[PDB]
């Protein structure tokens, strides 16, 4: 009597591979995690100490954590701050317009659920992964600086979990519908003049 | 087959890498190949784990701040996922990451015990703590008391 | 050319043997209260023992290594 | 008979030595970055690149690999007619360059008379590559940003050029081996960078902002617009604009150090090494290990200097860069060039 | 200036490369992306429309500037290869070459071209 | 065929130097056409100097010449391309005909 | 100084296909930076026409001094003309493609039959005196650097002040 | 004029090499200096008796 | 321009967007397609979205007299939140069920 079971698994999976066409790419995950880039984004009550990651407290720049203040080229960013309703209808577009190894993650017990914005507010939205699918989840407001560093080397066991195969899990498919309106348009409303 | 050499036999293992786990991700690579099929825990959280693994528990959802009592009595992971297993699987290969250091119940080392005996009567668990260096592997049972 | 191998082996091998396990250890032993020139003793020698200093870079092989028949 | 050709099918060619100056180039890049990683942040700060094994020796090539995959886009506007076309350019306007640089006694590639002129007529075809790439999109941060970065290059070449000129007049060469054989003389007093130290620091100025040095002034203040042109530039793309970066700082201080100081001379005259003990047995690799070593040693100097100056002075912006250019560097680099005629009159 | 070989050797094999890295990238790569993947980097949600930015006004004259005092130098060079070759003539017939565009650069400096 | 096929290549650039000039309706089309004839000329010039004339090159400096009086007339004709724009707001050639 | 060998024809007819399609770029495409491009591929290979037979200085010159300044000047000016895509579909402008596409064909014909016709490799014999001297002992950049002095004298000494004026009036005119 | 210029021309250069090799030769001690910043991740910071962790 | 409520498993666009590209972001922005859950949340079979599919027209036509604004974009997607909702508290759909992260939305399943 279980509600909302999971799906069967359709396939058998019942495969074998060659070593000297699987460690090939064994080592090119290895190194794509080992060299991960972070994705500048910082907003709010859970940011600031990331700032304080680059410094002689805590320094996640050993590691070769590169910094890069572009979505297109980084695959690593880290909501930090608490996220409200806007900010995030420009958020995505960065999920949207970066490679597909991201395998991002999440920075911040309020943005997990929205710890310290959740008695009433039209504000701020109810945790990140209503938005954007990550992998994990962060608390601390703030987080602390220590278990960022920690749930990245969680992380990067994820990465070294895949094997030749894997790299056809991020084909995607359109289903894109054909479907019109019958309303009235809106002349652009944020004007730039002074 | 190194991984091979202890976990078909012995069905009870614990994991011994260095505290970083930069090299023991092939190891789990080779192992859905056989009938293996993973189930990763972080153990710590739940209480009696046999009620856990066996029994239709209710695991009390993170309150809203109001609403009281509210838990949807969620069930177990083992008799489920062997429905959704194919009859061509050799072993449930699970992990109990937060097996360490170096009303609950606390996962002790009669616990993983009695998470040993899930692979032997009715999964092939292992535990997980960081160690030295060299990824290394050692029977838990026997550390266990 | 019958007793060739011997000098041309023994340099060409502590060519590459000696210093790739030790460069580790002198950088190692001081990283961090260096002098102003300090840093360019074993750098310089990066690359001079390189036939066999990349063979003890990170490239250290962990394979499995098939035991004894 | 010899119905078309006898010796002459494909056998007259081989192609070991330029694959090992492949290696070598790109052993070097991998020193380099490893160079910066580790000094530029670790001055008052923590270790560079660590738990890439030892050290990052395996870090950068593991960068090179992560950045080969990463699934290029191909933005929408602007497509393979440009976008394809626009790093090659530039990649092979530094790769190019290699040709008639020399590493050691009888190591050069090619001799190549019009050698230092082909190198400075190199020197100013990746602008195009630049602009290309920077239209190769549409919207702005890559247009404008492409297109600063290509003006300002313009506007130091002639510095290059009159720099150049006032060490070839001097060396009545144009050829770097021709070069450093007019400069093995003293040891270090016929070293031109005394004879010309005017030159050289207009030379060694330049060459700054002509390997893009800086082309964001703070690690927190973007290439002036978001980034240097190469945002959407994802993949292998931003791995090759960040290797032409790399080896056109290689080239500025391998031509440097080639031209103003004893390219693989020693502290005392080059020929001197072999007089002062009346024999010699096995000088060969001693003398091509001793060139690579007593030459790449002085260049090493030129990419700390640069490793140096890079948290030393707040990088000007193009209203200022522009003005240093052109109504500072332009007047000196031609005096010197007015006094040095005087001064090889004799 | 006895075999160029090893140049043409080298201009094909540094020609190559760049296809053979773009080819080989293309090989072991994802057919994905599927996406928006109409707009590029760091864009205001979907900011789209825009031209006439071009600031060429000033830019042009340095450009033009340019353009015009490189000719010296592919002059000066087979002079100032045969200097010694030949007598001293040829040093005054550059001095005055350079001089003519010297004072062509000073006149470029007072009336307003090499601005912001 | 090096003295041969070279020169069956002057013309089959020339002329298309000319077509692209007559046909050409921008500015700085027809200049690039322009210059591209002047390159055409260089080539059919150089190849010249090369069979013969090896003992005082009187080609390649006469190309040399060449190159930099393009230099000087692609920078004129740009700059007068500035003063038009300035005055009329587009650049369209075949649509200026008040001069007749 | 020569050539490899055999490997020359190849080389000489990879660079006429090269230049073909990359004239027909310059003159067809309606885009003009496309165009602008295409005219600097057709600058680079031409340079490597040039350098292939064994004129080097009048080969990298033209290399610096036209796929660098020329070029990034035009690009520059293609800045300053806005409105493009054109008609199209086969000679997309009037007839008068039509007959450019006549008359240039029949200037080519005119050439390119009167070429075919004259015994070059008859008129290199000829002159067995001229390419047979090489001063004694010289290098080619000497040769230029000398004879460039030597008896070339007034155009080298006439050729700065042109340079100045183009300047002068380039800045006055474009200049507002 | 240009006496005045050519006065000051050395004047701006010796200002600019007086700043330029006075920050160089100062961040010298930086550059090789002797402190020891944050170490690897099994050096974690001391922690005092007012804080506030897992309840 | 386009102005769309993108949030997941939710992006009403305003803008014709049903090639595999675009080609402009937006086509004009005169068709406001719609994409469903590119993440593969959950796996669909024709006939379950068939009835989303009919329902759309009772939210684009049925309930629609406002301007282009994204006031109505958050008036279809409150009850898009929802007809998924009620659509799997029923068992008639699943979650995703591949070698993803495997996040759960709406927490872990019940006994009823």
């Amino acid at each position: 009597t279980v509600m909302n079971l999971i799906e069967f698994p359709l396939l058998d999976q019942t495969s074998s591979n060659s070593v000297i066409s699987t460690t090939l790419n064994d080592l090119s995950n290895w190194s794509r995690l080992s060299s991960l880039w972070p994705l500048l984004y910082g907003t709010s009550c859970c940011f600031i100490e990331f700032a304080s990651l680059i410094g002689s407290r805590f320094d996640f720049d050993r590691y070769g954590l590169v910094p890069r203040s572009s979505p297109r080229q980084a695959d690593l960013i880290l909501t930090a701050g608490t996220v409200t309703m806007k900010m995030a209808p420009s958020l995505v577009r960065l999920y949207e317009q970066m490679p597909e190894p991201k395998y991002v993650i999440a920075m911040g017990a309020c943005t997990i659920t929205g710890g310290m914005f959740s008695t009433d507010s039209y504000s701020t939205v109810r945790g990140v992964d209503k938005l954007i699918p990550v992998d994990v989840y962060l608390p601390g407001c703030p987080p602390k600086p220590e278990a960022v560093i920690d749930a990245l080397t969680k992380l990067r066991k994820k990465i070294s979990r895949e094997i030749v195969e894997d790299r056809t899990l991020s084909q995607n498919k359109k289903r894109c519908f054909t479907t019109s309106h019958k309303l009235y348009v809106r002349r652009s409303t944020h004007t730039g003049t002074y | 087959g190194r991984w091979l050499d202890d976990v078909e036999k012995h069905k009870a293992l614990a994991i011994y890498p260095p505290h970083e786990g930069g090299y023991e991700g092939r190891y789990l690579n080779r192992l859905r190949y056989q009938g293996y099929y993973f189930l990763d825990l972080s153990a710590r959280g739940l209480g009696d784990p046999e009620s856990t693994l066996t029994k239709i528990h209710p695991v009390c959802p993170p309150s809203l701040g109001r609403q009281p009592v509210a838990r949807w009595y969620f069930p177990p992971e083992v008799d489920y996922r062997l429905s959704l297993l194919h009859p061509d699987a050799k072993g449930l290969i699970v992990w109990v990451y937060e097996a360490k250091v170096s009303r609950l119940q606390v996962l002790s080392k009669a616990e993983l015990q009695f998470l040993a005996m899930l692979p032997d009567l009715r999964v092939r668990v292992i535990a997980e703590c960081g160690n030295w260096r060299k990824f290394i592997w050692k029977p838990l049972k026997q550390i266990s008391g | 050319i019958l007793g060739i191998l011997p000098p041309v082996a023994a340099i060409a091998f502590f060519y590459l043997f000696v210093a790739p396990p030790i460069i580790m250890n002198w950088m190692r032993l001081r990283w961090f209260k260096r002098k102003f020139i300090e840093t360019y003793l074993q750098f310089m020698f990066t690359y001079l023992f390189f036939p066999g200093l990349m063979l003890w870079a990170p490239f250290v092989n962990f394979r499995k290594f098939p035991r004894d028949k | 008979s010899k119905l078309e050709l006898l010796k002459e099918v494909y056998g007259l060619i081989s192609i070991l030595p330029i694959l090992t100056l492949l290696l070598g180039i790109t052993i070097e890049v991998l020193v380099i970055v490893w160079l910066e990683r580790e000094i530029s942040a670790s001055i008052q700060q923590r270790i560079g690149p660590e738990y890439a094994g030892p050290l990052g020796l395996l870090q950068a090539i593991a960068d090179g690999t992560k950045l080969l995959f990463k699934e290029d886009i191909l933005p929408s506007r602007g497509d393979i007619s440009l976008f394809s076309i626009g790093p090659s350019i530039a990649v092979i306007s530094v790769l190019l360059s290699f040709l008639v640089i020399p590493l050691g006694y009888h190591f050069v590639l090619a001799d190549l008379s019009i050698g230092v002129f082909l190198w400075i007529a190199i020197s100013s075809i990746a602008p195009i590559g630049l602009l290309m790439a920077g239209y190769s999109s549409n919207n702005k941060y890559s247009f404008l940003g492409g297109l600063r970065a290509a003006a300002q290059s313009i506007s130091y070449e002639i510095p290059l050029t009159f720099c150049v000129l006032a060490i070839s007049l001097l060396s009545n060469s144009l050829s770097t081996v021709d070069i450093v054989e007019a400069q093995s003389k003293y040891g270090f007093f016929g070293w031109n960078i005394w004879r010309q130290p005017i030159g050289f620091l207009v030379f060694l100025i330049s060459s700054l902002a002509e390997c893009e040095r800086l082309p964001f002034d703070l690690p927190e203040a973007e290439e002036e617009l978001v980034a240097g042109y190469q945002t959407e530039y994802s993949g292998i793309k931003y791995g090759l604009f960040y290797l032409v970066s790399y080896l056109n700082l290689l080239v500025s201080s391998l031509f440097v150090t080639v031209l103003y100081l004893g390219g693989w001379n020693f502290s005392i005259p080059y020929i001197s090494f072999f007089d002062f003990f009346q024999m010699n047995k096995a000088v060969g690799i001693l003398e091509m290990t001793m060139g690579i070593f007593i030459t790449l040693t002085k260049a090493y100097l030129f990419l700390f200097i640069s490793i140096t100056i890079r948290w030393t002075l707040p990088r000007m912006r193009m209203d200022q860069l522009l003005n240093l250019g052109w109504k500072f560097l332009l007047p000196i680099s031609l005096g010197n060039l007015l006094l040095t005629t005087s001064f090889q009159l004799v | 200036l006895h075999e160029y070989d090893i140049f043409w050797t080298f201009l094909i094999i540094a020609s190559l490369i760049p296809i053979l890295a773009f080819s080989i990238s293309g090989l072991l790569a994802p057919v994905s992306e599927g996406p928006e993947k109409l707009s590029s980097y760091e864009s205001g949600i979907e900011p789209m429309g825009g031209a006439w930015v071009q600031f060429r006004i000033r830019y042009y004259m340095f450009a033009l500037v340019f353009v015009v005092f490189d000719v010296e130098t592919v002059f000066l060079y087979p002079w100032a290869m045969s200097f010694d070759v030949l007598g001293v003539s040829v040093f005054i017939e550059a001095l005055i070459f350079v001089l003519i565009l010297v004072v062509g650069l000073v006149y470029a400096w007072r009336k307003g071209a090499l601005e912001w | 065929m090096m003295f041969e096929h070279v020169l069956f290549l002057s013309v089959y650039l020339f002329s298309i130097g000319i077509y692209g000039l007559i046909t050409s309706r921008n500015m700085v089309r027809a200049l690039i056409c322009l210059e591209l004839i002047l390159n055409s000329i260089n080539l059919n010039l150089v190849t010249f100097s090369d069979l013969f004339d090896s003992r005082q090159l009187k080609g390649d400096i006469f190309a040399i010449f060449v190159i930099a009086l393009a230099a000087a007339e692609a920078a004129i004709g740009l700059s007068i391309l500035s003063s038009i724009h300035r005055n009329r707001k587009s650049t369209r050639i075949n649509q200026s005909n008040l001069l007749n | 100084m020569d050539l490899p060998g055999p490997i020359h024809e190849i080389l000489m007819l990879f660079g006429e296909f090269i230049l073909l399609l990359g004239g027909l770029g310059v003159v067809l495409l309606t885009n003009p930076i496309y165009s602008a491009f295409s005219l600097g591929l057709v600058l680079v290979c031409i340079s490597l026409f040039y350098f292939l037979l064994n004129s080097y200085f009048v080969a990298v010159a033209q290399l610096l001094i036209y796929v660098g300044a020329i070029n990034v000047l035009i690009i520059f000016a293609v800045m300053f003309v806005n409105g493009s895509e054109w008609s199209k579909d086969k000679n997309y402008w009037t007839i008068g493609d039509g007959f450019t596409s006549l008359v240039c064909i029949t200037f080519v014909f005119s050439l390119m039959t009167t070429i075919p016709d004259t015994s070059w490799y008859g008129i290199l014999w000829t002159t067995r005196s001229n390419q047979i001297v090489e001063q004694g002992l010289i290098n080619n950049v000497q040769q230029i650097g000398i004879h460039l002095a030597t008896d070339f004298y007034l155009p080298f000494e006439l050729i700065s002040i042109i340079l100045l004026v183009s300047l002068i009036g380039a800045i006055t005119m474009a200049r507002q | 004029p240009m006496v005045t210029g050519f006065m000051s021309y050395g004047q701006q250069t010796i200002r600019a090499t007086r700043y330029i090799g006075q920050s160089f030769i100062t961040t010298l001690s930086h550059t090789n200096r002797l402190p020891i910043t944050i170490h690897y991740p099994y050096e974690k910071s001391i922690t005092p008796e007012r804080f506030r962790g897992r309840i | 321009q386009w102005l769309s409520c993108t949030t997941r498993h939710v992006r009403i666009y305003a803008a014709y967007i049903d090639p595999e590209t675009n080609a402009f972001d937006q086509t004009q922005t005169d068709k406001l397609t719609l994409m469903l859950d590119p993440t593969e949340e959950f796996v669909w079979t024709d006939e379950t979205c068939q009835m989303v599919y009919n329902e759309f027209q009772d939210l684009v036509d049925h309930y629609e007299g406002a301007p282009l604004s994204e006031y109505t974009l958050r008036l279809i997607g409150s009850d898009l939140e929802h007809y998924i909702r009620k659509l799997l508290y029923d068992g008639e759909i699943k979650y995703n069920m591949r070698s993803r992260v495997l996040n759960f939305s709406m927490g872990k399943p019940r006994v009823k």
